């Protein structure tokens, strides 16, 4: 199936010259823009009415913490082996409880691509990618997040993260 | 929601019905918090369902001339709208 | 046509490699050895040509490992000693071929451990 | 000092960083919060530990609280279980 | 007849039956100087013959087209004229000869 | 989980592969229809213009468009680069691959005459891999920097190159600098050592 | 020449009398998935993850302990020797504790791979 | 052993090209300095040209010298045209880069790399 | 003549182009476009990255068409593995592929106009594009480079309200098209700027490898969605909008029709999307579900290996082409048995089109060249790769 897109009695000839001389056809465009100043602008008041998002929105990373208070990250290295931007370095140790935790964790947020391959690989739901997107910075150093700007970060949005995890866990 | 005169201004000037097709979402939008879902999930030996191992290494290979494949059937003009 | 030449086809000047990374650098053709931690022999079958290990240091600001060896993550994979020596000579690198080390045949029998 | 040390030595020049600034350091050390938790008593020899959740917690591992001598600790939650 | 062959460049050619007969017949000849048993001569002479066979069996263009199974005849021609050019070009490159040089060893083994 | 495939194609195309091999015996070294149901005619480098002209202008095989020209570099093979030309027949609704081999110092001909699409692709193959195309109008770097030294997609070229750029106040220009990366790229040796049963 | 001839899916290799079925596959180049068999350790047969099917034979044999005999063709990728691995791996994994992100033999596991391949 | 010629058959034949490039470059350096408002002197630049044409002065495989010319000519085209800006051309002078010492004692004294 | 290097920063085109021109007085004698201003090395980097961790390279090749770029790779990796996506996933890829064609065309038609000087069409349609992004954000999580059409399927099921919201957008979108339609189709000014500019003859278009609306605009009949069907397009009905007089206008009119035809395809996909799962579920290729990996050992091992190492696709090579909104987008993926690819040649509908600029824009003034780039819908990510 194919469709052609672009393929004289005086009545027609006068009609053609009534649409070329007394332009009547650029007028069907002027009335067309006059049809829009009288409509409601779509603009949202930005700072006060932030636009709509979804519980799936991938933004600023954060390290969730078990309700008890125990970091969820068990230093698998299942999240830099997949991070395609090669952004994460999670050097670990036994934490002197005999347990298994990070001494090091890192994202360089100037290399990350917010692909969420780290939140879907984590078998424990430690690293997530929160719904922040107002975290611009005046400097380069404030984007190389450490384990303590991700853990207290996750000690901030956990009321707001878990609702979205619980909201999308089934679909995932 | 606009004064009828102002909106008839936009319907007459546009030339098209405009209350019907809004570019703004008032109640058209699905509300958030959709009820939680329940996504749908013998002789299931992987050796029978092996896509990866099913493939084979590439085959290497009076008489009448043969085209690569039968010539493409020419299409035909659309029934609903032949010319637009 | 068919001119005759006698060089080891040194394309060192067509490659574009900064001199110091074509002069003071030794490739080490070798067939990678098995990871004692596993018993799979599929990673010890193709000859690799890896380069020398230069400085891996620490980024003062974040503590990451930094480096100035452009040819550090380079592990070309060949299929025979002959084809690796050829590439290294082709590019003007120095080589240190290491012969393959296939396990010899060790005879194993179940009953043997039942003798007395 | 972070839960993992890191405290810069006074002489370290790596301290300028925090001048006219400060140091991001989490006050909630998990070494202690997990110790501020009741050993989960159980009846059975072995117990599970889905991480207090199904698919919202950690992989499910069964711990052998078989010796009162030791309270099994799921390698994921650090929760001690008292037989 | 046809006002415009769809494709932009190809222009309506009157006397389709004629243009073709000439192009097809020329070709049937250029093939002659080819070695007796050269696939090209053996196959291209098998095709050109069938098309000349229909170009003269049916005198209605639209009909002819369906038979030649090409597009607008203005195309069946465009092609008839190019085969002729390949036929001239082939008689020089002498593709029928034995292989120039067998691949070096292992030049076609993908899992290398 | 097993592709829905048509055997008609394997056969039809296999048959064309024998047709092309019979019509051009002098340049074709091996023809094979892969199990992905695609065809590959491997030609001696000298056959680049004869093989592609036959396909562009033959009634029983019209391959009017050049989908792409690319060069895999297998460093082991003596002739490393394996120039591959993928062509499409609008008339027969089928596609073909003609692949030939070229070494660092042996140039192959340019098909710009056969298809003008290749004028750009051949420039990219020269810039990326260093293969030179004979009698090619305006061969010159398409993608790399004006002063770039080295052919980048060659397997023997470091991912991150040897030079980087920065603005130096003292000279007020964007100056190059030997590459120092703040975090070397962790190269992961992820590759299993237990092979799959074929 | 006491070589005895035995077929590996047809390659028809010739081997010294007394070489195990697993060893016969090795010289052709095939790898029997194996646990509990180490080259410099005695054959024990504990895992039986190496069950293969010699040809026109009633049952699967342990490639680690069966001395290959004359003219037995080993079929290492048959429809049977895969159900003999798809069903053993079912068992090893059944009692296994899933703490692969604790098990520091994460990528150094000869049990995830063989699960992940066979 | 036998090898197809890229463009020249004998090293001598090719050198004919190598000289037809030297001349070109030489006759161009003056133009560039002025056009690209470069700051280095004509003499200084012309020195660089010889250096390069000289750096490659040891290969004997005609095919290689047949190939470096081409690459060489291409670099003129760009430079003859102003496809290359000042930054590009001036990069041939390692202005910021501190030339690396070569003396062993000069290297041992700095950097574990040889 | 006069070598005016069209601005690399110039607001026209996509701002990543040079286009040195020879000005024979007002008219342009010759164009020598100098692309390379955005060659990030996409094809080099993919060789060092596993098949999943390379999908992202693709949504960032033609950032206007996100999910169709991916649909190529996903089709290419599936063919190498001989696995096919589940039925629901195939409809979802066709549903998202048509939303991307509407958004690419809204990008191409409206940005062409602002280059020409018409500014309002862009604003009216871009609000309609933010509505569509929201559909990507509400299925993937990102408004762009979603990484949703992965090998084997889509990554996650459609949220419970997406298909109703896609109906409401498609229901009212048609009025938005002809609103732009009345603004630009009949205007003296647009037709004069677009009609009979950059005419490309049919055989020349095939020879230059144009393969897109540029091919169909000249009257050649080829879509790649009806010629070599992929996914489930074989089950959806649409009319290719071919055109005559291959001129910018006919090419514009074709792009406006494909937006309309895509609404017809989106209409069928919502009406006939099957119940099922969204990813093939042989765990060797697509990762195991979150509940399964946390309760069954075989799933933990399969999740660990797939994320850390990879699919390990069988050795082979394939060229798979899908009709991306710009034209034929194809990936020649050469694969060793390894988990990470060996070569990935991204054929970009655009490398061929920009080559045609010199031939198409001949006997044309400086202003015509702005229209010539606009009618090739060239975005330099695909050309530069
Ligand atoms: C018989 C009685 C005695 C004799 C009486 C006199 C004889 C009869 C006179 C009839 C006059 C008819 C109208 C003639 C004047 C109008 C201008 C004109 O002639 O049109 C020129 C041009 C046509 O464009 P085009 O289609 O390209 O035609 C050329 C084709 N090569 O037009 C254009 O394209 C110009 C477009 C420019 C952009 C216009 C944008 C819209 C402007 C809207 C303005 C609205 C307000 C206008 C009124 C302002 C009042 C102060
Ligand atoms: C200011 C901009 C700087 C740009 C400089 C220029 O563009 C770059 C360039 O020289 S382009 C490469 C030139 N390189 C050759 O042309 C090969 C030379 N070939 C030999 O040198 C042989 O070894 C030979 C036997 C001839 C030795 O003989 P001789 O010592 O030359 O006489
Ligand atoms: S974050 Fe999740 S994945 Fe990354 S290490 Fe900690 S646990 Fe393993
Ligand atoms: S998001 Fe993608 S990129 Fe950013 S960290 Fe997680 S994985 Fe690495
Ligand atoms: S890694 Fe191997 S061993 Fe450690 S748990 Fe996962 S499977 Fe069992
Ligand atoms: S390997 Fe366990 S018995 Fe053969
Ligand atoms: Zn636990």
């Amino acid at each position: 199936t194919y469709k052609y897109v672009n393929k004289v009695d005086m009545k027609s000839a006068t009609d053609n010259a009534a649409r070329i001389l007394m332009w009547t056809e650029l007028i069907r465009g002027l009335g067309m823009t006059l049809s829009y100043l009288f409509r409601e602008p779509a603009t949202i008041n930005y700072p006060f009415e932030k636009g709509p998002l979804s519980p799936r929105f991938r933004g600023e990373h954060a390290l969730r913490r078990y309700p008890s208070g125990e970091e969820r990250c068990i230093a698998c290295k299942l999240c830099e082996a997949i991070c395609p931007a090669q952004a994460i370095t999670i050097e670990a140790e036994p934490r002197a409880d005999g347990s298994r935790r990070t001494t090091r964790y890192d994202i360089d947020m100037t290399k990350c691509i917010y692909c969420g391959f780290c939140q879907e690989a984590c078998p424990v739901d430690a690293i997530v990618e929160g719904p922040n997107f107002e975290f611009s910075t005046e400097t380069h150093e404030e984007l190389l997040y450490n384990k303590e700007k991700l853990l207290n970060n996750g000690d901030k949005w956990e009321a707001e993260i878990a609702a979205n995890i619980q909201a999308d866990y089934l679909y995932r | 929601s606009a004064t009828r005169v102002i909106q008839k201004l936009r319907n007459w000037a546009s030339g098209q019905d405009l209350q019907a097709k809004l570019q703004l979402r008032y109640q058209e939008i699905a509300k958030r918090t959709q009820p939680p879902p329940k996504l749908p999930v013998s002789n299931n030996y992987y050796c029978t369902r092996d896509g990866r191992r099913e493939v084979v290494p590439p085959s290497i290979i009076e008489k009448k001339a043969v085209t690569p494949a039968p010539p493409m059937k020419r299409w035909e003009l659309s029934k609903d709208q032949p010319y637009l | 046509q068919l001119i005759t030449v006698d060089e080891k086809l040194d394309i060192t000047t067509l490659t574009g490699v900064p001199e110091e990374h074509i002069k003071t650098r030794k490739v080490r053709i070798f067939v990678p050895a098995r990871n004692n931690m596993q018993s799979g022999v599929n990673n010890t079958k193709k000859w690799k040509m890896e380069f020398d290990t230069r400085e891996r240091w620490e980024n003062p600001l974040m503590g990451w490992a930094s480096t100035a060896d452009p040819l550090s993550n380079m592990v070309l994979t060949f299929s025979a000693k002959e084809d690796a020596i050829a590439f290294a000579e082709k590019n003007g690198w120095s080589y240190d071929v290491e012969e393959k080390k296939v396990p010899k045949p060790k005879s194993k029998s179940y009953g043997a451990n039942f003798s007395w | 000092i972070t839960h993992t040390g890191q405290v810069y030595d006074e002489k370290d020049y790596r301290r300028v960083r925090f001048v006219d600034r400060q140091k991001e350091v989490n006050e909630n050390f998990a070494i202690d919060l997990i110790a501020q938790q009741p050993v989960n008593e159980v009846e059975h020899r072995i117990i599970a530990c889905d991480g207090g959740g199904g698919a919202l917690g950690h992989p499910k591992v069964y711990i052998n609280l078989d010796k009162e001598t030791k309270t099994g600790t799921c390698g994921y939650c650090g929760l001690q279980f008292k037989q | 007849l046809k006002k415009t062959t769809g494709l932009v460049g190809l222009a309506v050619c009157d006397t389709p039956h004629e243009r073709l007969t000439i192009l097809y017949t020329k070709t049937l000849d250029i093939l002659k100087h080819f070695p007796k048993h050269a696939a090209y001569r053996k196959y291209t002479e098998q095709i050109t013959n069938e098309k000349l066979d229909m170009v003269k069996a049916e005198p209605d263009v639209k009909k002819l087209e369906a038979l030649l199974q090409g597009g607008e005849v203005e195309e069946v021609i465009l092609q008839a004229e190019k085969e002729l050019s390949l036929a001239r070009k082939m008689l020089k490159w002498k593709p029928w000869e034995p292989l120039v040089e067998e691949p070096p060893a292992n030049q076609w083994k993908w899992p290398i | 989980t097993v592709r829905p495939r048509s055997d008609v194609t394997h056969k039809q195309l296999s048959a064309f592969g024998e047709y092309v091999a019979e019509i051009l015996p002098k340049y074709v070294q091996q023809v094979q229809v892969s199990c992905l149901d695609e065809l590959e005619i491997c030609i001696h480098p000298d056959g680049v213009i004869p093989t592609l002209t036959f396909l562009r202008d033959h009634t029983n095989a019209q391959f009017k468009s050049l989908a792409d020209l690319t060069a895999v570099d297998v460093p082991t093979r003596q002739n490393r680069f394996e120039i591959v030309y993928n062509l499409l027949s609008l008339r027969f609704n089928s596609r073909i691959r003609v692949k030939t081999y070229a070494d660092e110092l042996t140039p192959i001909d340019s098909i710009v005459s056969v298809h003008i699409a290749a004028n750009w692709y051949e420039r990219e193959v020269w810039d990326m891999f260093g293969v030179f195309f004979f009698n090619h109008p305006d061969l010159r770097r398409i993608l790399t920097d004006y002063g770039f030294e080295g052919h980048p997609f060659r397997k023997d070229f470091p991912l991150t190159g040897y030079v980087e750029l920065r603005y130096d106040d003292e000279v007020k220009r964007v100056v190059a600098e030997p590459v120092e990366l703040a975090q070397e790229f962790r190269k992961f040796d992820l590759n299993s050592p237990w092979e799959a049963f074929p | 020449s006491n070589l005895i001839e035995v077929f590996v899916d047809g390659q028809s290799v010739m081997v010294e009398p007394g070489t195990t079925v697993l060893q016969a596959c090795e010289k052709v180049g095939m790898q029997i998935p194996r646990f509990c068999y180490h080259e410099r350790l005695s054959v024990a047969g504990n895992c039986r993850m190496c069950l293969v099917e010699i040809e026109k034979a009633p049952k699967v044999v342990a490639a680690c302990a069966m001395p290959v005999m004359k003219g037995w063709n080993i079929l290492t990728n048959s429809e049977k020797s895969k159900k003999a691995r798809e069903g053993v791996m079912e068992f090893l994994l059944a009692n296994h504790p899933l703490d692969c992100p604790i098990c520091d033999q994460g990528g150094e596991c000869d049990l995830q791979d063989q699960s992940m391949m066979f | 052993t036998s090898v197809k010629p890229i463009f020249s058959r004998d090293l001598n034949e090719a050198k004919r090209r190598v000289r037809e490039l030297y001349r070109a470059w030489y006759r161009e350096v003056p133009n560039t300095v002025h056009l690209m408002q470069l700051d280095i002197t004509v003499k200084q630049g012309r020195d660089k040209v010889r250096e390069m044409f000289m750096k490659n002065a040891h290969v004997t495989d005609p095919r290689v010298v047949d190939l470096l010319v081409i690459k060489g000519k291409m670099e003129l085209q760009e430079t003859i045209k102003v496809w290359k800006q000042r930054t590009h051309v001036m990069r041939f002078f390692h202005e910021t880069e501190t030339p690396r010492p070569k003396d062993f004692l000069s290297k041992f004294y700095m950097g574990h790399d040889p | 003549n006069m070598t005016l290097n069209f601005g690399p920063q110039h607001p026209a085109a996509h701002g990543v182009l040079r286009l040195v021109l020879e000005l024979s007085g007002e008219m342009v004698r010759k164009c020598d476009p100098h692309i390379g201003l955005l060659h990030r090395g996409t094809e080099k980097l993919i060789e060092y990255k596993t098949y999943l961790q390379a999908l992202p390279y693709f949504d960032r090749l033609d950032y206007v068409s996100m999910m169709c770029n991916e649909q190529a790779y996903s089709i290419a990796v599936e063919k190498l593995l001989n696995i096919q996506p589940p039925p629901r996933a195939q409809w979802i890829r066709v549903l998202f592929g048509e939303i991307t064609r509407i958004l690419n065309h809204i990008m191409a038609v409206t940005t062409h106009a602002l280059d020409i000087g018409a500014m309002t069409p862009f604003f009216w349609m871009f609000e309609e594009r933010e509505k569509m992004f929201e559909f990507y954000e509400r299925v993937s999580g990102a408004r762009m480079h979603a990484a949703y059409i992965r090998p084997g399927g889509v990554h996650q099921d459609l949220p419970l309200g997406l298909l109703d919201d896609i109906y409401e957008f498609s229901k009212n979108f048609s009025l938005r098209i002809d609103e732009v339609e009345e603004m630009l189709t009949n205007n003296r000014i647009w037709r004069n700027r677009t009609v009979d500019i950059g005419v490309v003859t049919a055989e020349d278009a095939l020879n230059y490898g144009f393969s897109g609306v540029m091919l169909r605009g000249s009257g050649i009949q080829w879509d790649l969605r009806k010629t070599q069907p992929y996914d489930v397009y074989d089950q959806v009905e649409f009319d290719v909008p071919i055109g005559s007089r291959g001129d910018c206008y006919d090419r514009y009119l074709c792009r406006v029709e494909e937006m309309r035809q895509s609404l017809r395809i989106i209409e069928q996909c919502l009406n006939k999307m099957p119940p099922g799962e969204i990813k093939v579920d042989d765990a060797k290729v697509s990762p195991p579900k979150r509940a399964e990996m946390k309760t069954s050992m075989e799933s933990l091992i399969h999740h660990f290996k797939l994320y850390t190492e990879g699919y390990q696709v069988p050795p082979g090579a394939t060229y798979t082409a899908i009709e991306a909104p710009k034209g034929e987008f194809g990936v020649y993926l050469v694969s060793d048995g390894s988990s990470r690819p060996y070569r990935c040649k991204i054929k970009a509908p655009g490398f061929a089109h920009l080559a045609g600029l010199d031939k198409m824009s001949k006997g044309h003034m400086l202003a015509d060249v702005v229209a010539i780039i606009g009618t090739q819908d060239i975005v330099f990510g695909e050309i530069d790769r």
